[PDB]
């Protein structure tokens, strides 16, 4: 299930699983923004359960996670969108083009705000189409 | 100040371009001009208003399906309306300015100078 | 979306009336704020403005206050020549189309 | 709506929430009140509001990162904050209680003033959000004013006054992308 | 045509375009000199276009935009060739290794410095002859 | 000459000036006059000399970064280049005009020097050229000198004296990548 | 041989080469610990040659070439996996999976350390299995 | 042990030594003595003691890296330490020989502490090692403590005494990693 | 103080869970309880230790073989033999200590607080 | 791994008593120790630790010093109620189970 | 001083090394050995130059189809050239040097001192 | 390539002779320069370098300057005994081979 994010993780959904295909182009393709929410959850996760105490959030351990787990420039760019008028993406949501019958789930895409509201799977029309040939190819 | 111009009576099912000129004070690439209308006796209503650096088209949801953009020159703004009919009557007002704020989020604070109104009938 | 006090307002020469306009959504700065009068066959004047303050010389007599979606207005000394539609202006543009009151006739 | 007939697409919505006891979180409510969770039962908060709140222009922070962290997680988030915006002045107390900062936007009319720097560090920290008085043009990253001339950061007792946005963790990191 | 400069945006030459297979490979590869170039070119277009003022170059917007689009290791990594006397390539030219009938052009190289003087063909010839075989790999 | 019977190498230059309106760039003209285009007007001009044009040991920097920015982008280029240097005196004024610095290259023979570490900057923000007077032996990044005791920053009302190299955006963007 | 290193670099070793596919993999793939000792290495044997000098290791130089050479992150995230418990590699050993009869060597995996002590190849076992998988793959 | 029949781990070790003129190199002994090669000649020692060696608390740093570098790698490394401890005081000397600086680990109970600090830089510049005094819990990168109060870090004449460990690269390495 | 109980005379090829009380101080989650024995005229040896956050094992390379964990109430720890032989009797004592230190390299210096010691027959 | 000095160990009331253990590996840290003893029939007693530290209100009588892996006690003006069997104890859990000696008795 | 060996006459379409030598002073690893001809009556060209850390070729566009490399020893250094026809007579010296400016863009500024000339005949 | 004044100079004993050199492009920088003579029979000897400084003792008489292209040299109160053939030095390697001058003959 690669890693799987339980109903305490994900907001208003239950718990949410995907291939392991998934992971391995998570770790293999560089720039892709639902990653590094991924290492945030996974260095939640690990960092209460092996520090059990009230000195908790420490500033100089999640600076330092931040510095090896986030890509700086994903924020960077994504601001410089926003201050542009150029659709750009919170990490609320993303979008998972996924398989319906085999249950494979592409790299997930962020979902792209404009004027402070969503854009529609027409503004992501290309991006769609694109990722749905891409994950046929990889298929066959 | 502000004058009008492009008033009078028109047929139904039909247009009008509105125009205002600016006197004494040139236009700049601002949101400094801006439309209103009011029929006699009914209090007033946006149109829609205007931006010069790009035409912009600030319509209010109604105005926006017969009230089409403007021309933007350093005097003269010029409004297009069409499909216009009899319910349209009103006195149209041309007023300055100062109430767009420009973030995305467009928020609308105090308005100063006002033309004499013109009276279109449809 | 605006509202405002009744349209059949009327006042003795002297003293005050009590005019007011509300909001269905707290305006975006409570610092934001137009009240303006018309006068049957005249073009608009503004009066107070912003943090209720007076616009281009407008008489000292013109009050008004609020926050959130509640403004008032009142005027000292009210005249007969002050007889006027009275409006409240505002708002949000991705809130409403309506940024103008409907007015109050005020005799 | 499935692409190629089998595509589907699937949309997600993360707990942002989840992350309060590992990361400091941003979430903004009402046009003058946004704040940052800084755990799972204190936080941080800041007032967009036009009074005086504090006038030690001489701030007393001997000793501030030194003999009394409050909250040595917050000191920290409050350094950040100052750290991130480029080129100039500041009020604040932080002796005993009174854990803040009072940052004044002045200016005698052009870009890159010192209230643009101050406005700049402060909607990225809370971005997401933060589009309340953004007084500014499309693309002037350098040009953006606000409505008030003070911002106060503040020490606050709870975590869960959150409607309106979401408690996103990309303020503080994206503050502290340098 | 992907990203095409015009004879404003290029010295002594008229407008030139390529496939978007170069622009996908662009995104995707990493460590390529002239992708950050394009990067700024496609900056520096739409901050003059948006911003329409006399307010330009702002300082604190660059920066930030080349924390963003520039790969500070390539920066350092020809500098100190040249402290070494090892070829390298300043950015004003670039090879386009490209298929003559189909118009198929390779993610372009930068032409390396040798002593102040470009090399010829025949140092690049290793690299010239890879990336042939590459091109026509691809195509198959 | 095509490869394979059929790849040909283009070979692309580019206008770097196009680049003017948005970011520095950096050109070489004679072997006493560098420079920086910091626009489509204005310019920076960089002086190798033997003259002690700046004198103002006590540089009257109070304020130069807050009250009077004659460019902003300017000081902010001017700092960065101080900035990059590896640890160490400079004289300067920028008061009014003359928004000027002067680095002096003393001595009492080593490398490592402070004059080393004023022309690595110097050679890095000037790359592409800035071989002039580059004496220094092959991979000895830290063992450069010159041959002339003074660099001189000031500001220029040009941005077309370009003729022996082209204006780089290079060396701009290296000094910054720290 | 790719980059061979001698009885000199290696430690109680002899002089090792491997087929130029592994040099390839290592300047293509991004996050491997092995190629950010393989620039110090070739750092080092040209910064001496070059230098003929007693002037060693200026730091300003070696610092550049570490911005340009090293990746923090690798180091980083080691660092923290230490502090957490989790195996974690210091550079010492490196595995290499290496085909028997053909030469053909992976590309070296860091060899991770447990409570001061290697662990076994049953605790990389799935790791080296799956490296074994990709190598025929890529040699098919 | 061969994997699918043909594919067998080689292990080979890195001779970490032959690194030793280009770049410094970290190596722990026994558990006061500790140190990182500066070439292929000259040290540096770092000492856990329970000894006031340096009572200079006004540390003359006046010219330490402007006019007698006695080793300016050396101070290069010193301070390059001091520079990655997050957050407060040390003694030091440096004038003429005596190159070297004191750091007290000095607390009157709780986590991020001043000793906290020195601690986490010491040991990730000796690391690979170093677990030697770790009073720290695991994944508690914040709370580590030692047994001593002091860390006195000295020039040394030697780059051969290891044993024990292995004179690797990273921790000088990873000390920079900002 | 420390109190014990579960002592007596059991068969071989048996069990016995041997208890501790904790009198006064509750026990922390810290590695603060540990165990020794000693048969009658012999000396002391370490049989196992109790962190009580999380089950540790803590045993000699000896004692592991027929030493299992302990239940670590905030009052009371109980130790489970199995396996036990004639061999195996001693006098066991509960002792408090500051004895572990916590990095991965886990050492040992300072037993503090001990209790009475309880005979154990097998 | 722990040795100690020999087990027949006696003195006459008055004075002191030789007592001593070595480790075959040098201790993790020299300021650990710990030397306590163990009257016949009673729990262990510490007397002495770390950086030879007297636990407990034991007499001022007992002594102790050492580094590396040699360590030793004395007790001055030896007591006949001093009677007890000595011991040593420490060491790191990596490299040794013993991390208590065998005991010498002192008579 | 710089003493100089090697002349006296030689066949054409042959070969001869000319040799300088150290005095007081030894060469160091630096560009400070250079050499020139003058044709007697003809002013002075330059031949070539030397580099004792590794052998430079430093020939002139003309000199180095004819004029080959060094050998750099610390007092002696020697210059072999082949090809060698009539025309090549000359007076060649031996100067010291502090001529060559080292970044990759050598420059030529400053001779000092200067050996005997010594006469060769092709 | 470098140029200079004609060769059939001369001078009486007392006063000045005029010799002058130019080159083709400017030189690298304009504080390089070497100036010397050779009398017949002898080595070169050098009289004037970089910016325009004397060699090794050589009369205070001998004076020079320029700059980019164009040097000159003068020597007060000429002797017969200088009579010598004047040469210019200097230049860039990758500009030119020749970085000597033809010389001129000063009588
Ligand atoms: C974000 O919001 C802007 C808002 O622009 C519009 O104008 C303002 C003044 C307000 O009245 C807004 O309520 C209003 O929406 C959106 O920009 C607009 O996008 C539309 C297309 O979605 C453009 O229409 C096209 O214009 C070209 C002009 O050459 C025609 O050829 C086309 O046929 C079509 O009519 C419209 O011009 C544009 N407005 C401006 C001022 O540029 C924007 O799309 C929206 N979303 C995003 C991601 O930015
Ligand atoms: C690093 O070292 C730890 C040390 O943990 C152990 O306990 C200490 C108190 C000392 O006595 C150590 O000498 C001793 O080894 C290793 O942790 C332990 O790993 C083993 C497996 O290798 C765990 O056993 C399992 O436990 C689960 C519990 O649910 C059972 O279901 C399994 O069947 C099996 O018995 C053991 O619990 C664990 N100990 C602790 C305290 O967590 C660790 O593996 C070692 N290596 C690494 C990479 O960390
Ligand atoms: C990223 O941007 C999106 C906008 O595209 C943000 O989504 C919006 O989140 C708010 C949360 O307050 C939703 O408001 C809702 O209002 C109704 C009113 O009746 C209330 O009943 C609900 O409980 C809720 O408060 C809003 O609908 C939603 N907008 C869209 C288009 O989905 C999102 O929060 C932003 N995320 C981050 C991290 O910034
Ligand atoms: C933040 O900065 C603003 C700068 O605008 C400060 O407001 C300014 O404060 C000064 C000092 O009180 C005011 O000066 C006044 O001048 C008149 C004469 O013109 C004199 O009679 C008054 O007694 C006083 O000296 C200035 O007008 C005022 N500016 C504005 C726009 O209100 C403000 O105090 C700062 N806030 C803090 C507390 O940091
Ligand atoms: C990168 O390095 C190359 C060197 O390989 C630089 O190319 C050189 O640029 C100069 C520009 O002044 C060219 O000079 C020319 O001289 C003739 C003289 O007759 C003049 O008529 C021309 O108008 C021009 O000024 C020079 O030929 C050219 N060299 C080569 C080999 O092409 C290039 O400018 C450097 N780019 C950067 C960004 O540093
Ligand atoms: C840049 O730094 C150089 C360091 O060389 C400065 O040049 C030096 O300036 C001092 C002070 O004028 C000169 O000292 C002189 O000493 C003699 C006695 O030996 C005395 O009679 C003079 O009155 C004077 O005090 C020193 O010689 C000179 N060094 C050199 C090589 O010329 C230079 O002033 C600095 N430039 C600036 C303006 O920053
Ligand atoms: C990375 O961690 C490993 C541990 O997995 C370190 O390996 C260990 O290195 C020491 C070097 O002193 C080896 O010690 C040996 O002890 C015998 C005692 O008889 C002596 O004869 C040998 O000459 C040597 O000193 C130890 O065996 C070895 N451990 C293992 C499991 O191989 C490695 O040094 C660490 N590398 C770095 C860069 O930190
Ligand atoms: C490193 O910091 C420690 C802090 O513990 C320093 O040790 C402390 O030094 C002070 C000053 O000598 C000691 O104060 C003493 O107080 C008693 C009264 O309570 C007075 O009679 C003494 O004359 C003295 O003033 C303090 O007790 C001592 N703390 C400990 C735990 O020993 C230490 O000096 C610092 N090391 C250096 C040299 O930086
Ligand atoms: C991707 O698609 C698969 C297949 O349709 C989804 O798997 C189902 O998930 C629901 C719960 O959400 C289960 O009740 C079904 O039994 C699962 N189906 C099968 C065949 O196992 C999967 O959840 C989707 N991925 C995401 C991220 O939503
Ligand atoms: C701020 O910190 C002080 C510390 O003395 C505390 O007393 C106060 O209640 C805190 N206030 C808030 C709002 O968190
Ligand atoms: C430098 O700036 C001053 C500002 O007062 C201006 O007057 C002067 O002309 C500028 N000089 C140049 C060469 O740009
Ligand atoms: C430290 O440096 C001084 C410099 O004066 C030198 O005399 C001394 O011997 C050096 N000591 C060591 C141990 O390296």
């Amino acid at each position: 299930g690669g890693y799987c994010l339980t109903r305490w993780m994900l907001i208003e959904a239950e718990l949410k699983c995907f291939g392991n295909t998934a992971v391995a182009k998570c770790n293999e393709k560089h720039d892709e923004e639902f990653c590094d929410m991924l290492r945030l959850f996974d260095f939640n996760k690990q960092a209460i359960q092996r520090l059990k105490a009230p000195a908790q959030m420490s500033i100089q351990l999640i600076n330092k996670a931040v510095n090896a787990l986030i890509n700086d420039q994903l924020i960077m760019k994504n601001h410089l969108r926003d201050i542009m008028c150029i659709p750009y993406c919170n990490y609320s949501k993303y979008w998972y083009l996924n398989h319906t019958t085999t249950g494979r789930t592409s790299l997930p895409k962020c979902w792209l705000v404009s004027n402070g509201s969503y854009l529609n799977e027409t503004h992501f029309s290309d991006d769609i189409e694109q990722q749905a040939d891409n994950m046929i190819t990889e298929m066959l | 100040q502000l004058e009008e111009s492009g008033g009078g009576l028109v047929q139904t099912e039909g247009s009008l371009t509105l125009t205002c000129t600016a006197s004494g004070f040139s236009f700049s690439n601002n949101d400094y001009i801006c439309w209103v209308r009011q029929a006699p006796g009914k209090g007033l209503e946006w149109i829609g208003c205007i931006y010069s650096d790009y035409g912009f088209s600030f319509f209010a949801t109604w105005a926006k399906d017969r009230f089409s953009g403007s021309k933007t020159s350093s005097t003269t703004v010029t409004l297009q309306g069409t499909g216009l009919t009899a319910a349209d009557t009103a006195t149209y007002f041309c007023v300055k300015t100062y109430v767009s704020r420009f973030g995305y989020y467009i928020r609308w604070d105090y308005f100063d100078l006002w033309g004499p109104g013109t009276l279109v009938i449809v | 979306v605006m509202t405002q006090t009744p349209s059949p307002v009327s006042a003795a020469v002297g003293g005050t009336v009590s005019i007011s306009c509300q909001s269905s959504k707290s305006v975006h700065n409570e610092n934001f704020l137009s009240w303006y009068q018309q006068k049957p066959g005249q073009r608009p004047k503004l009066l107070i403005y912003r943090a209720s303050t007076l616009a281009s010389g407008v008489p000292s007599r013109f009050k008004g206050s609020g926050s959130g979606t509640q403004f008032t207005l009142t005027i000292s000394d009210v005249q007969c020549d002050d007889a006027a539609t009275y409006y409240c202006a505002g708002g949000d543009i991705q809130s409403s189309d309506d940024v103008f009151g409907g007015g109050t006739e005020v005799v």
